[PDB]
């Protein structure tokens, strides 16, 4: 009962095989909501694809580490790990076990996290400039939103070159991105601080304070007495000195009066999401009752005021007194489904260079590194003597596989790639990757163009891979049982 | 009806897909398993539909199709039914889009009548025999796909020479080449650079007796005082003691084709008996030959009674010197072959470069000639167009290149030349098979008859009318 | 539930040309109409095509895909959604056999986005500006294509007399030219030379109370209110039910019921209220207070006439009469109660705020007057695009045709991939011309044959004739359409098809 575990992974792979690259296709994903969105993320593909098989899910938990510590290389994780596998059948097809087969990719893991460092042919400058930021982002856009390698390449660097002063304080959970219904990407803006699309319900303009609290006779005789009511709340508003108020839910028309007379700034927020962000940021948490005068849950920002931005009222929440590191990309889109799909690119350029805050390091990409490491494990393969020279051969060609998929998915043909990539190769011209053209089958150097992935997350996508395909051969029976 | 017209093409369709691998020179071979159970593998796509047998009366017009293209011109019978077959599936497509097929078969006969003329404005002459020579380039291309390569200059004039030196008219000022042409024989000599052509044919032949001279310089050549005797019938052990008593070189048991051979290249007439119904006589100077020498060459185990000048040979003789049994063996059909290229071409005089630019290029002229007729007559003539845009398509396959390309990059090429007649257009491009990219025809030399691709076109659109003409079905 | 590859794609492709066949006929016109038909049996015949889809409601995400698209076309034009489902699905049909060919579909991406961005290119080399062509006023001209639209109509041998009210309707509003603002109301009887065009807020006025003779209608600064109570003494929704031991007290409960409706008018006596066009009936007791304290009142009048007199006469919609004062009342210089068509009408003329106006239709069928406010509509919408965006071009099929021939001539002399799929993409363009032949009864071989051979030519302007089975120029015979037009909704299409073209998978999350 093996080969059914491994046409188990087998198909995993060929669903986000195509969404591979910049030329990938998109997939139809049906939301269990009753929703329906369209993307080529294969991030997303295995949140809704539910796969119950469980032996390919030993894939999908190392997809899911690719996501600690790194936010790139999700397709490394399903696309070389599927294509070990696939060559592995091939040997069990001649009569090997199966430990000297793990053993031999356990040795092969070794002599590629060797191989890497020297394909390392240059790298960032460390400038904290917004030129090396766009220019290097460049391989977050591709493959999540073509076309707008442009706009995003910029977008994404202004909100981060304001954290990287804080050496050793950049993180993702800092850049919290909105996005706005408008015309399309031109309309798209960076501010500092968090920023919210609603504008404020009263009419107060600035306010500098740190409290920030989250949340027929007798028929016109208690009409009246909801009025005193709500005074009597503001009041308690008034009497704690909390001048922006952020509500959760819906406002009255005489709050609005109160929360004027008193001079305190309402603003509404009925997205959830946005008032948990408040939560992790200023401290003021989201209460259920009417306006508790909890001094103890309220918050504490610098200024507090209202912006308008791209013709949008929007409230402003920075810091001045305090260092600061909080930013907002206000990202602007017609159509909600391919408007969060530019959210999710954004993402992906925010934690790339979240991994380069440590020693940075980069490798080109398109096949160029690929066909390098493929070349060197070879050679090692070749000379080791013993059994595992047939697990580390195909561990090679299991490299193989990724510019494989930029071919087809790009409309070029597989062999006729991995043909030229191992000629300028066998010259010595390294960094050389397939250069992306429906007509044109040829390559080229990809540091010229300015393709440079990362160092640090080839290392664990090509260990999280090698790994699963381990932990995939061992179990040769799956057997279930009843608690 | 609309059921029974799709029946007649889903039919013919498949008629195509089973000859649609074997056209061209790498083209795929395919099983012909008889009744009995003996298999037959062939590559050319001629005889394949000769033993091709299915039951379908819409099957048979293809069947008919090549039999006339096989008497008048003999060859390219297999693209006749590929351009018939994918018409009528663009044709049918028409009548799914309200259209009668009456007008299709109007617009595609005009369609064939301007293919015909386009033809006539892109043709070349007979050319590079006086002047110029490009045949050298011609024939040079033809032998590119095998070892005999590594001389190119040395065996390629070797092609030109020997077919210049077979002129002959002899019909109303026609001149063709005959079906006969130089002797290719093979030797042992050390080399291969010692391949040497001379201007007369050699009679492969013994001179029988050891004591005779294996030279002589007559005039008179005896083919049944003349030294040079020829004889089918054979000669008695006392009759050539007589011939060593007059001093004659005779040879016994030749073969009737190397003595017509010889009867053709010396002038004379072969003389079956001596006796004239009444008496004997030895018809002196009546089908006797005019030479000036005839020696025998010291040959490898096989030696070769040379004759050399005579008054009217049209024939020539190359002795093929090698190293080893391979080397010498497979550049005798290289060279053969090779020379049957430039053999058509000096002879059927008005010729066209093909290799996919004959269909290609009426592609383009064609697509605008529908947009000037009008009046239910442009989706016949436009898609006309795009069933001789398979040819190349199909040939992008069998040479296992991009099915979508070469066809492409083909027709941008002559695109250019439309536009205006500057020279830095790109002019008479076709598809290097062997290759898989453009290629100058002219340059290269790929050329082809005008009567091939001419009929072609008429065969295949008088036959799909055939067959979309029908409109009925009925059953005994 | 998953499916993927080739076989995958002609699901999508084959299931796009099922919502393109449910509205194909559609298109134009003198389109066939179509009959959906609700839960509760309402059957609605039509051929607009964004009706046709929201109550469709395909399952199908595929379809859904086209919608959404369609959706977009009214914001970034108005109008004109059959054209991009049409010309979104004929871009899939041509492609279909290639694909199984062994073509990936993403080139056939690389081949639309050139031809798109090659077609808005050349929409703007071919366009011509028009706005003192010959020194011709607009008002003029704009008559001219205003008939042209009423065309082969009901309206078609008066049409002159129709034109004048036309353009005159859109040239009393203000810059910004709106739809919305228009309204067209018909009155029974009259002919069709008897028509007008009213430049104030008219209503139905369905008001068939008693309370003739009384009520003076004319005003010089009356006050506009704008309620939504109902005046009638034994109302359905004001009344009164009291229970007491006493018999003098039983006069007091109808005093107290006798005081809603009478302080409730009350307070339109303290406000000044002269005209009170409410949304549900007066009753005949009220009718007479209005008549007795010099006023004058008018109820049963839909919701849709109360806004375009909210925005008319600058007030607000109020709810009860408590709140009606000055701030939401309205004011008009001319008004009178007219008796147009036999019924009485009411409109008022001089509004400060007057960016409405009303069209009252007369004819002796309801099913003439529906017809007639369609054509009316459309040609109006000829004269307020042809205001907005002064740059048009050959309507009427014309421009498609030019399309075709620039990109199949652009493609041949380009090398790759790109001349099958964009040579597609053209044949494609030749659908909507190709389908106006069909959707108005003539023989679309004959026209689309002879009217590519007039192009070859050098016809840019030449196109189908709805009216004559023949070719003409379509520029000439004032079919025009603006050119923002066809290129937001070219590239609208190949948005829609080359997102349905780079969808190769379909995922269905069980649940
Ligand atoms: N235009 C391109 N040129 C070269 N390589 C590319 C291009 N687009 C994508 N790639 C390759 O595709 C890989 C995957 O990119 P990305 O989508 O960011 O990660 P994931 O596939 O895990 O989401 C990268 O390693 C990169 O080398």
């Amino acid at each position: 009962a093996v080969y059914r575990n491994i046409q188990a992974c087998k198909e995993l792979a060929q669903t986000t095989r195509t969404a591979y690259g910049p030329n990938g296709m998109n997939k139809m994903v049906i939301n269990h909501l009753e929703k329906l969105f369209v993307t080529n993320d294969a991030a997303t593909i295995l949140r809704e694809l539910e796969v119950q098989h469980p032996a390919a899910k030993m894939i999908v938990m190392a997809s899911h580490m690719q996501e600690q510590e790194v936010g790139d290389g999700t397709n490394f994780v399903l696309v070389f790990a599927g294509a070990l596998l696939e060559l592995a059948e091939e040997l069990l097809r001649i009569g090997l076990s199966v430990s000297e087969v793990i053993e031999g990719y356990e040795i092969a893991c070794r002599k590629a996290h060797e191989i890497l460092p020297n394909l390392v042919c240059c790298s960032a400058k460390n400038l904290r400039d917004i030129d090396e930021v766009s220019s290097l982002l460049r391989t977050s856009i591709m493959s999540k939103q073509y076309g707008n390698e442009v706009f995003l390449a910029k977008l994404i660097a202004q909100a981060c070159v304001s954290i990287f002063p804080d050496s050793g304080h950049f993180n993702v959970d800092n850049i919290r991105v909105c996005k706005i219904l408008g015309s399309g990407i031109s309309s798209s803006s960076v501010l500092h601080g968090m920023v919210f699309k609603k504008e404020t319900e009263g009419d107060v303009t600035s306010v500098k304070d740190a409290k920030i609290a989250v949340y027929a006779e007798e028929l016109m005789n208690f009409s009246k007495g909801e009025e005193n009511l709500m005074d009597a709340q503001v009041k308690a508003i008034a009497d704690t000195g909390a001048n922006v108020v952020v509500t959760g839910g819906k406002v009255a028309d005489m709050a609005l009066h109160y929360a004027n007379k008193y001079n305190i700034m309402l603003v509404r927020l009925n997205s959830k999401w946005d008032l948990r962000r408040l939560c992790k940021t200023v401290g003021a948490t989201a209460l259920p009752r009417l306006t508790p005068p909890v001094l103890e849950e309220m918050g504490h920002c610098d200024s507090v005021y209202l912006s308008e931005v791209g013709d949008t009222q929007v409230v402003v929440f920075k810091h001045e007194k305090e260092d600061g590191a909080i930013s907002t990309i206000v990202l602007r889109g017609s159509t909600d489904n391919l408007m969060d799909d530019i959210e999710r690119a954004v993402d992906d350029g925010v934690n790339t260079f979240k991994v380069l805050t440590r020693d940075k390091r980069l490798v080109p990409g398109g096949g160029a590194t690929e066909i390098e490491l493929a070349k060197q494990i070879t050679s090692y393969g070749e000379t080791c003597p013993g059994l595992e020279q047939y697990a580390i051969k195909k561990f090679a060609e299991a490299f193989e596989a990724i510019p494989r998929a930029l071919a087809e998915n790009s409309g070029v043909k597989a062999n006729e790639v991995i043909s030229k990539l191992y000629a300028v190769h066998q010259e010595g011209n390294k960094n050389v990757g397939l250069d992306i053209e429906a007509e044109v089958p040829a390559v080229k150097d990809m540091l010229e163009a300015g393709i440079l992935d990362t160092y640090l997350g080839k290392y664990w996508a090509i260990k999280l891979a090698t790994n699963a395909a381990v932990t995939v051969l061992r179990v040769d029976q799956i057997i279930m049982a009843k608690p | 009806g609309e059921t029974i017209r799709s029946q007649n093409v889903m039919a013919a369709a498949s008629i195509a897909n089973i000859v649609k691998s074997s056209l061209g020179p790498v083209g795929l071979d395919k099983m012909l398993v008889d009744d009995i159970g003996d298999v037959t593998i062939t590559n050319d796509g001629a005889t394949i539909l000769k033993l091709l047998e299915v039951e379908h009366p819409a099957a048979k017009v293809l069947c008919e199709l090549a039999d006339l293209q096989d008497k008048e011109v003999g060859d390219g019978t297999t693209s006749v039914v590929i351009i018939a077959a994918e018409l009528l599936k663009n044709a049918d497509e028409l009548v799914k889009q309200k259209i009668h097929p009456t007008s299709v078969i109007s617009g595609y006969r005009l369609a064939c009548k301007e293919a015909v003329r386009y033809i006539n404005e892109n043709l070349i002459v007979n050319t590079d025999e006086l002047g110029r020579d490009c045949l050298i380039n011609a024939a040079k291309t033809s032998m590119s796909s095998k070892i005999i390569g590594i001389n190119g200059d040395f065996f390629a004039n070797m092609v030109v020479d020997a077919v210049l030196a077979i002129k002959y008219t002899d019909i109303r000022g026609q001149p063709r080449y005959p079906v006969n042409s130089v002797n290719i024989l093979k030797a042992h000599g050390r080399s291969q650079m010692e391949s040497m052509l001379i201007s007369g044919y050699a009679l492969n032949c013994v001179v029988g007796s050891q004591g005779m001279p294996k030279r002589i310089v007559n005039a008179k050549i005896a083919c049944l005082g003349a030294n040079v005797i020829l004889t089918t019938g054979g000669i008695d052990d006392m009759c050539l003691k007589y011939f060593v008593e007059a001093g004659a070189m005779a040879v016994r048991r030749v073969l009737k084709r190397d003595l017509k051979r010889i009867a053709k290249a010396s002038g004379a007439t072969i003389l079956s008996t001596l006796a004239n119904l009444e008496g004997e006589e030895t018809f002196e100077a009546a089908m006797l030959g005019q030479a000036e020498e005839v020696v025998q060459e010291r040959i490898c185990d096989d030696e070769l009674i040379l004759i050399k000048n005579t008054k009217a040979r049209t024939s020539a003789s190359i002795i093929l010197r090698g190293a080893n049994d391979f080397m010498c063996d497979e550049m005798e059909r290289s060279l053969h072959d090779a020379l049957c290229v430039v053999k058509r071409v000096l002879e059927s005089k008005s010729v066209v470069p093909g290799g996919g630019a004959v269909e290609a290029a009426l592609s383009i002229y064609l697509e605008n000639y529908a947009t000037s007729m009008g009046s239910r007559e442009q989706l016949a003539i436009a898609e006309f167009a795009r069933s001789l845009l398979v040819i190349p398509n199909t040939l992008a396959v069998n040479a296992a290149q991009d099915s979508t390309d070469l066809v492409a990059k083909l027709r941008a090429f002559h695109n250019e030349a439309q536009v205006n007649p500057e020279r830095k257009n790109l002019k008479w491009i076709g598809l290097d098979l062997s290759n898989g990219k453009p290629r100058d025809n002219k340059q290269a030399g790929v050329f082809e008859p005008t009567i091939v691709k001419v009929k072609s076109l008429k065969f295949a659109t008088e036959a799909a009318i055939t067959i979309l003409r029908i409109d009925d079905l009925i059953k005994l | 539930d998953s499916s993927q590859g080739i076989p995958q794609l002609v699901s999508n492709i084959s299931a796009c040309q099922v919502i393109a066949e449910a509205v194909r006929t559609t298109l134009g016109p003198r389109g066939m109409d179509k009959l959906i038909v609700d839960g509760r049996g309402k059957a609605t015949i039509s051929n607009d095509g964004a009706t046709i889809l929201k109550l469709l409601d395909v399952v199908h995400p595929a379809a859904k895909t086209l919608v959404d698209i369609a959706k977009s076309q009214d914001a970034e034009v108005g109008d004109g959604t059959t054209s991009v489902t049409l010309l979104a699905a004929e871009f899939l049909k041509q492609v279909k056999p290639y694909v199984e060919e062994g073509l990936h579909p993403q080139i056939i991406i690389r081949a639309f986005r050139t031809a798109t961005q090659l077609a808005v290119n050349k929409i703007k080399e071919i366009a011509v500006t028009v706005k003192k062509a010959d020194k011709v006023e607009q008002r003029k001209l704009l008559e001219k294509c205003a008939m042209t639209a009423l065309s082969s109509k009901l309206i078609s041998q008066q049409k002159a007399f129709f034109a004048k009210m036309v353009v005159d309707a859109v040239m009393m509003l203000d810059d910004l030219l709106q739809l919305k603002m228009i309204g067209i109301k018909k009155v029974q009887g009259g002919a069709l030379e008897d028509s007008q065009l009213v430049a104030g807020v008219a209503f139905k006025k369905t008001f068939s109370y008693a309370g003739f003779e009384m009520q003076p209608k004319k005003y010089h600064n009356p006050k506009i209110a704008l309620l939504n109570v109902e005046l009638e003494l034994k109302a359905e929704k004001d009344n009164a039910e009291i229970r007491v031991h006493t018999v003098e007290d039983y006069q007091a409960i109808v005093d107290a019921e006798w005081n809603i409706l009478y302080d409730k008018l009350e307070k339109i006596h303290h406000s000044g209220a002269k005209v009170v066009s409410s949304k549900l009936p007066i009753g005949d007791v009220a009718t007479q207070y209005f008549a007795d304290r010099d006023m004058f009142c008018a109820g049963r009048v839909p919701e849709e006439d109360l806004k375009r007199t909210m925005m008319a006469c600058g007030g607000s919609i109020q709810t009860s009469v408590n709140a009606l004062s000055a701030d939401v009342l309205g004011r008009c210089q001319v008004f009178e109660e007219t008796q147009i068509g036999g019924e009485r009408y009411n409109f008022f003329t001089g509004c400060p705020k007057a960016k409405t106006c009303t069209f009252i239709l007369r004819g002796g069928a309801e099913q003439f007057m529906e017809e007639t406010e369609r054509s009316l509509h459309d040609a109006i919408m000829i004269v307020r695009r042809a205001i907005k965006n002064d740059s048009v071009v050959a309507g009427g099929g014309a421009i498609e045709m030019e399309l075709s021939k620039y990109l199949r001539d652009y493609s041949r002399t380009i090398p790759g991939k790109q001349q099958l799929l964009i040579g597609a993409y053209a044949k494609a363009l030749e659908i909507i011309p190709r389908q106006l032949c069909d959707n108005a009864g003539f023989d679309a071989t004959n026209i689309l044959n002879k009217l590519r051979a007039r192009h070859a030519q050098g016809g840019t302007w030449y196109g189908v004739d709805i009216n004559n089975e023949d070719i003409a120029d379509n520029f000439e015979a004032f079919v025009w359409e603006p050119a923002m037009v066809r290129i937001n909704a070219l590239t609208a299409a190949s948005e829609a098809a080359c997102l349905i073209v780079s969808v190769d998978e379909t995922i269905k999350n069980p649940r």
